[PDB]
RNA sequence: UUUUUUUU
RNA sequence: UAAAAAAA
């Protein structure tokens, strides 16, 4: 439930931004697909007052009630990189259910440039989740599941094809050599 | 396969056309990722430069339709030899379409289109563009029950068969259904100058 | 979302 | 005052 114009308000950010400066918030998009029955569930997980998206999300699956038999394969297409803290929540709570799989997709590699959100995830690529940055298809992804593809479009049809594309040259070999 | 048709692909296209006695030409290049199902097509009329609606020669531009691994890609087996395709769209006022394709990228097509009424939403150009349509698949055969938005409300709609054959016999999938959604990214007051974007992906019936 | 460097 | 690129 999410407006075309604001997916790349909010997934679109280059090195240099556009004209207004820095009008930019943080959002996250879980994609449950429990493979039992094949019954998945999609969500999106604006930054809400004082409390991070992934904590937000991570208190909707706990309140939502689980099913401890099965195993899910969650995706999460994220816009700007979890912190350091949020991310030891993250992998505490997914040390808790051996029954999650996570992989986490980033737009950007949103971080205070400081020690702490270095290792903050580079535990959770090494440890449980594979964490890489988006490329085409996770936004191609992200764009007609999570973000609204109805009958009217705000101008962005394929804008997106060529930032998407710097976004991934630069960021994912950032993110790349962050890994290594 | 996978060897030649690398994941990014440019195509040039040459169409003839002749609509109610009308004739014209259209040049045009485009790119896009074959295996993403994502294309992007630029359009030039250098022929007659036209006096009916261009919607109607948008649905004619499909080797770009995203299939998973474990479905036989019919349209993207067909090449380097490439494939032909032909079809036709009989609209509810009594405007007919027939179009005729070969593609080897390499793309010749003829078209013709007749008895289309002077006072009808084509003519006069009283369209907004083709609503989301599921074609259903089962050569290749394809029918359409095609909806074209009106300015004043409602819908225009059509009925559309295509017919698609490959150079080369290839192995033919099972029964299964395309999401398709094309889009006019830009076009100038008189719609000779035109971009358009195309999303296409099959699943399960 | 904060720094450092090169070029037009 | 615009904009291209790279390092932590
Ligand atoms: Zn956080």
């Amino acid at each position: 439930l999410l407006t075309a114009e604001t997916f790349r308000l909010q997934f679109n950010n280059k090195r240099r931004l556009r004209r207004p400066y820095y009008p930019r918030k943080a959002l996250l998009c879980y994609q449950l697909t429990p493979q039992n029955g094949s019954t998945p569930t999609r969500g999106y997980f604006e930054n809400k007052k004082e409390c991070h998206a992934e904590i937000c999300f991570i208190n909707e699956i706990k309140s939502m009630g689980l099913d401890e038999t099965q195993c899910y394969q969650v995706t999460c297409y994220l816009t700007w990189s979890p912190c350091s803290s949020c991310a030891w929540e993250l992998v505490d709570f997914i040390k808790a259910h051996d029954h999650l799989n996570l992989r986490i997709f980033a737009s950007r590699l949103y971080y205070h440039w400081c020690k702490p959100q270095q290792d903050g995830l580079r535990l959770l690529c090494g440890s449980q989740v594979p964490v890489e940055v988006m490329g085409f298809p996770e936004f191609a992804d992200c764009w007609e599941n999570f973000v609204d593809h109805e009958k009217p479009l705000s101008f962005n049809p394929y804008k997106m094809l060529e930032e998407l594309d710097k976004n991934s040259r630069a960021i994912k070999r950032r993110l790349d050599r962050i890994k290594q | 396969n996978m060897a030649i048709i690398k994941e990014f692909m440019r195509f040039k296209v040459h169409m003839e056309g002749s609509v109610n006695g009308h004739e014209f030409e259209i040049e045009g290049e485009g790119e896009g990722r074959p295996y993403e199902g994502t294309q992007t097509a630029k359009l030039k009329v250098t022929k007659g430069g036209l006096p009916f609606a261009w919607d109607i020669l948008s649905p004619q531009f499909k080797a770009y339709v995203k299939h998973p691994a474990d479905i036989p890609d019919y349209l993207k087996l067909s090449f380097p030899e490439g494939f032909k395709w032909e079809r036709v769209m009989n609209f509810e006022d009594g405007g007919v379409v027939t179009v005729t394709q070969d593609s080897s990228f390499i793309y010749k097509v003829k078209l013709r289109g007749t008895n289309f009424p002077s006072d009808g939403p084509v003519m006069q150009k009283k369209t907004m563009g083709w609503e989301a349509s599921s074609e259903r698949m089962y050569a290749l055969k394809g029918e359409i029950k095609q909806r074209l938005k009106l300015k004043d409300g409602g819908h225009y709609d059509a009925e559309v068969k295509t017919t698609y054959k490959a150079k080369k016999p290839v192995q033919l999938p099972g029964a299964y259904n395309v999401n398709i959604k094309l889009d006019i990214t830009s076009h100038n007051e008189d719609y000779t100058i035109v971009e358009q974007y195309e999303r296409a992906e099959g699943r399960h019936s």
